[PDB]
Order: structure tokens, then sequence, then C-alpha cells
């Protein structure tokens, strides 16, 4: 008689590496990485995505009149781009530090439109528009142009009451002409002031015809800055000042991501989002995007993370 | 491997082996078959569902990587962005696949050692009375029906 001692042995075909070894043959093992995603942009554990198909970040922020769908402000977990927004500033111009406004912005979670400056407060024609913004202009600003061949001096003031801070926006007009200047302001020699507690800008204008943009020669640099509780914003010009009329109130802290695809939105809900899609997990790590967010598991570039938990299978046969 | 047992001096596994990792199979009179040692098996599956289980706590937290926008004159501090990016992933993925690596390799010498400290025990505890085959059964000097098998499994063999 005898009595042996030995080990299991499996059908299994699972494999694993070892530093001294690779493809050894174990009875058990579990994968790691996790490589699946729905394919889709869902809600995550902080809401639905903030979704513009029409306009950019700053088409919202500055009103610009084809994104109307927006003045009632939102709120979301992140933000999403498609390629189809092109939407942004109407009138030929350009936005002092752009990328600082659109990171602001998407770092928040919500925005809400607050009235900085009453049209009429206003001593001079305050409702321009312009065939470049939809025979219309931007929500956000005024662009104020002289009443009765006259344009005083204009000086109106706002303080910050709401108790939270105020993205308020404004631009200077860059006529092509000195008769378009005079012809809006009564004046080539103009000063524009716009200053708080903490900053003071002046801008004056510099006229001359630039390349054509949405058939146009003429020009509005855009620009932007944060009215901090119990500041006083205040605005002086003779001339050329596309004023604030409407800021925004931003709160709360969103993932805040700014993806730019085209991706498939649908009415799911994920722990993880990427720009490839979303997915849920309790598995340690992923390959679908390093720039995944939300709750999620590590990221890591490779296509598989088998851990051995049997033992090495060895066939009798 | 380093314990010398599994894939070692006992050559092969057994597919009739279905309930544990480790076991003993006897013959005798009455016949031939297998049964899984339960104290080994508990013991082992307890230590690497436990490993599992903090891996899998230490590994999954993730790191954040906001694709932030860059201006034309921004060039420097977009390849600084990237440096980090690509680092902080390199490391990861290094730290990763080498814990897996080289856990995967004690986890497979563990067994084992397993299996080479059951048949020490057994040994042990059959002294004289048996003999090696070097194959990892003991030839008795005695007739071993399934009752006196039975304490040989679980420790109480008498004459050790
Ligand atoms: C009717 C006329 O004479 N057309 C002029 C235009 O006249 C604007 C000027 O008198 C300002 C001064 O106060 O007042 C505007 O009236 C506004 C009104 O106050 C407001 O209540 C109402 O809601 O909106 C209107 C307009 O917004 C007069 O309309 O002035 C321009 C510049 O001197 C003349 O040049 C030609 O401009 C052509 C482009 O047309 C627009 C445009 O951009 O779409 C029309 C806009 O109405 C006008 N906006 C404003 C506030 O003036 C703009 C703007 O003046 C320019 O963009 C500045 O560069 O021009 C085109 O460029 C053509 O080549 C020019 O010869 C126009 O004939
Ligand atoms: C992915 O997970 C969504 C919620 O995330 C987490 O899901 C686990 C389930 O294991 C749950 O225990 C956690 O509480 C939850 N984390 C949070 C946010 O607290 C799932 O979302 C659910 O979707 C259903 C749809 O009918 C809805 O009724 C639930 O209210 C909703 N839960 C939450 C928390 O929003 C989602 O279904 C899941 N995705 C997949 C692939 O099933
Ligand atoms: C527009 O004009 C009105 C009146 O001319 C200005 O209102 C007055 O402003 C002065 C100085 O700021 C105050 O002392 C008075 O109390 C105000 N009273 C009136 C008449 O409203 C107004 O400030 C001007 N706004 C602009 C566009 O500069
Ligand atoms: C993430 O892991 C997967 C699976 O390991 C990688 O591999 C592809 O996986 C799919 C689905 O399992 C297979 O159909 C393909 O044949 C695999 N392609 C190859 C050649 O690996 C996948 O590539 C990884 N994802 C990323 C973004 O790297
Ligand atoms: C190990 O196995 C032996 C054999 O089955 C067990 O010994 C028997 O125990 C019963 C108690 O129910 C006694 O009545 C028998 O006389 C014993 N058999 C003989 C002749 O040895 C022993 O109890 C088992 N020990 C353990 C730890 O399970
Ligand atoms: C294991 O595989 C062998 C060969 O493929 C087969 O003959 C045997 O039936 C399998 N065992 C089980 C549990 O099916």
């Amino acid at each position: 008689d005898k009595i042996c001692i030995g080990y299991q042995s499996t059908n299994s075909t699972e494999t694993v590496d070892t530093l001294t070894e690779t493809n050894v043959p174990v009875t058990h093992a579990k994968e790691l990485l996790h490589t699946s995603h729905n394919g889709m942009l869902c809600a995550t554990n902080l809401g639905h995505p903030l979704i513009l198909d029409t306009c950019t970040i700053e088409g919202l922020i500055y009103g610009n009149p084809s994104c109307d769908l927006l003045l009632g402000g939102r709120e979301w977990s992140y933000i999403v781009e498609r390629p189809s927004a092109v939407n942004g500033m109407c009138y030929p111009g350009n936005v002092e530090n752009l990328e600082e406004l659109r990171s602001l912005f998407s770092s928040a979670s919500s925005y809400q439109r607050i009235q900085i400056f009453p049209d009429t407060i206003w001593n001079v024609s305050y409702s321009g528009t312009s065939s470049a913004c939809s025979d219309s202009f931007y929500r956000s600003m005024r662009w104020l142009t002289q009443k009765n061949n006259a344009y005083p001096i204009q000086d109106a003031q706002y303080t910050n009451n709401r108790g939270k801070s105020i993205l308020f926006m404004w631009g200077i007009n860059h006529p092509p002409t000195d008769t378009v200047q005079t012809n809006l302001y009564t004046r080539t020699d103009t000063t524009t002031s716009v200053t708080t507690e903490d900053i003071n800008r002046t801008f004056k204008p510099v006229i001359g015809p630039r390349p054509l943009v949405n058939g146009l020669h003429g020009r509005i640099d855009y620009y932007w800055s944060v009215l901090k509780p119990g500041q006083t914003l205040r605005v002086r010009s003779n001339g050329n000042l596309i004023a604030p009329w409407y800021g925004h109130i931003l709160s709360g802290e969103s993932h805040g991501r700014i993806l730019k695809t085209d991706l498939n939105s649908g009415n799911c809900v994920v722990q993880c989002q990427t720009e490839r899609g979303g997915l849920n997990t309790t598995l340690p790590f992923h390959n679908v995007s390093k720039y995944a967010f939300g709750n999620c598991p590590k990221y890591v570039g490779v296509k598989s993370l088998k851990l051995a938990v049997g033992l090495r299978n060895v066939p009798a046969r | 491997g380093l314990f010398g047992a599994i894939a070692g001096f006992i050559e092969g596994g057994w597919p009739g082996l279905v309930a544990g990792w480790y076991g003993f199979q006897h013959s005798n009179d009455q016949g031939v078959g297998m049964a899984a040692d339960s104290d080994s098996t508990q013991k082992a599956i307890d230590k690497i569902t436990s490993k599992v289980n903090n891996i899998v706590d230490k590994m999954n937290k993730q790191y954040g990587i906001i694709d932030h926008e860059f201006s034309e004159i921004e060039t420097r501090l977009n390849m600084i962005n990237n440096k980090i990016d690509d680092q902080i992933q390199d490391i990861w993925t290094y730290n990763a696949e080498l814990l897996v690596l080289l856990e995967n390799q004690k986890t497979l010498d563990e067994h084992d050692a397993n299996v080479n400290n059951l048949y020490n025990k057994v040994k042990r505890a059959l002294g004289s009375n048996a003999m090696e085959d070097g194959k990892g059964c003991f030839e008795l000097y005695h007739k071993c029906d399934d009752q006196c098998m039975e304490t040989i499994r679980n420790g109480t063999y008498n004459r050790r």
C-alpha cells in the first residue's frame, strides 16, 4: 500500500508571465485590466455633461446671438464641444486670454447670468447690431454708439453685492476708417476705461482696415475679468467701448474637462468617463484612456495584466 | 521551481483532484482514490485571496490628466506639461507591470512550497514505516486500510 502527495491540474488555458518566464500555464488567474467601454458620452456621479453642438464656450460666455438656448444657465459634470460648434465671436476680433477663460469656465459646474448695466443708464444709443452677428448682437454686452450726433462721456458703476464672483465681458471697437469712427463716436480720439479696486485698464482705438472676416474690415478686441464680492466695477468712455451688459456667476466645481469630440451621447450613467466612452468596473486598472475622469481605476497602457491565483498547470499526459 | 515539488520531483498534476490545489492519493486492497487536503488548501486560498484584494486596494487609485489648451506662445509650457503626463503614465505602467510579474513568481513558488510542506509533514509522520519512491509517494511497510490512510491524512498516524 502507499499514499502520495500531489497537486491539481486542470484544462485551464490561462497563462501568466514572470520576470524569469513567460506564458506560464496556471490553473487559475485573474485579469486585473478592464478594457471595455460603452462607446458613449454619459452622465457621471456629478451629473450630465453640457453638450455644445453649435456654440463654442466663448460664444456662450459672450452671448453670441445664435446661442440663446443657453441664456437660462446650465449645470454640468463636464463639457463637450462638438466639431460642429462654430458660433463663437461673430464680430471679427479676439478674446484676450481665451485659454484661461475657457478653463475658468469649464472648471465651474454652473453659470447664471446677472445684469450689470441696465440699458437705461446710458445717455447714448445702445442697441447697435451687425450682420456678422445674425443682424443682432451679443447678449453679454452693448455696442454703445452716438445718439443725436452726440456722444457725451459715459461713466457707469456697479457693485457686486451678490456675495459671489461675477465673470464680466467687454470689448473695444477698432473701426476700419476715420469716417466710420467719427460716424459712431463723434470723435477719432477716444479713451475707454474699465476699472475696479484691483484692475485699472484703459484703451484707445486705432483706426484702419484689417483683412476681411465675416465680410468686415473692422474689429472688436474682446476682454473679460472677474468682479469679486464687494468690489465695484466702473466704466468710462467717450467712444469705442463695447460695454458690459450681463455677466455670469460661476459656481461649484465640475470634473473640469472639455471634450472636443462627436462621440454619441446617451441616456446613461457611468462611474468613469473618457473621450472614447464610459465604463463601470471594480478592477484596479483600465487601458481605455489616460484622460478618463470620474470614479475611475488607474490607467495603464497595456493589453492585459493577468495575475496568478492558482498554481502552475502541469498536464500529466 | 524554487521548492522543487510542483513540476519537480512530483512530475505532474492530477486532473482527478477537483476540490482543491493540494491533496492525497492512496492505494490499498480496497482501491485507489484521491481527495484534496482541506487544511492546506483553505489556508492557501485565504492568503492569495488576501493578496488579490490588497493589490486591488493599493493600485485602483486614479491619477488625473486634463487635456489643457495652450496658445501659440505657450509651446514650452505645453512640452513641460506633456513631460509630466508621459512620466506619470510610464512610471505607473512600470509599477503595475512589475508588481504583477514579481508577485506572479511568488504566488507560483508559494503553491510549490505548500506542496513541499505537505509532503514533508507526511514523511515526518510516517517515519521509518515507509520509503519514498522519489515521485511523491510513500511505500508503506505495513498494510494500511482506509481507516489507516485517514490517520495519515488527518495527521494522527500512530508511529511517527
Ligand atoms: C443706415 C446707415 O447709415 N448705415 C451705416 C451705419 O450706420 C450706423 C451708425 O449711424 C450708428 C451710429 O449711432 O447707428 C446705427 O444705428 C443703430 C441704431 O442705433 C440701433 O437702434 C439699431 O438697433 O441698430 C442700428 C445699427 O446697428 C447705424 O446703422 O454705419 C456704418 C459705419 O459707418 C456704415 O458703413 C457701412 O457699414 C456696412 C456694415 O453695416 C453694419 C454691420 O456691421 O452690419 C450695420 C450695423 O448696423 C452697424 N452697427 C453699428 C452699431 O453702427 C455696423 C457698424 O457700423 C460697422 O460694423 C462698424 O465698422 O455696420 C459695411 O461695412 C459697408 O461697407 C460700410 O460702408 C453704414 O453705411
Ligand atoms: C454604472 O454605475 C452607475 C452608478 O454608479 C455606482 O454603481 C454602483 C453599482 O455597482 C452603485 O452601488 C453605486 O452606488 C453607484 N455610485 C454612485 C454614483 O453612488 C449606475 O447608475 C444607475 O443607473 C440606473 C439605471 O436604471 C439608475 O436607476 C440608478 O439610479 C443609477 N445609480 C446611480 C448612482 O446613478 C449604472 O447603471 C452603471 N452602468 C451600468 C453598465 O450598468
Ligand atoms: C447719464 O446722464 C445722467 C444725467 O445727465 C447721469 O445721472 C446723473 O449722474 C450724476 C453723476 O454721476 C449724479 O450726480 C446724478 O445724481 C445723476 N442723476 C440723474 C440725472 O440720473 C448718468 O450718470 C449718466 N450716465 C452715463 C451714461 O454716464
Ligand atoms: C486595451 O486592451 C485590449 C485587450 O487586451 C487591447 O487589444 C484589443 O482588444 C480587442 C478586444 O479585446 C481585440 O478585439 C483586439 O484584437 C485587440 N487588439 C490588439 C492587437 O491588441 C486594446 O488595444 C487596448 N486598448 C487600447 C486603447 O490600447
Ligand atoms: C483521523 O482519522 C481517524 C480514523 O478515521 C480517526 O480515528 C477514529 O476516531 C473515532 C472517533 O469517532 C474512533 O471511534 C475510532 O476508533 C478511531 N479510529 C481508529 C481505529 O483510529 C480520528 O478521530 C481522526 N482525527 C481527526 C483529527 O480527524
Ligand atoms: C479536459 O480536457 C481533456 C482533453 O481536452 C478532455 O478529455 C477532458 O474531458 C477534459 N476534462 C473535463 C473536466 O471536461
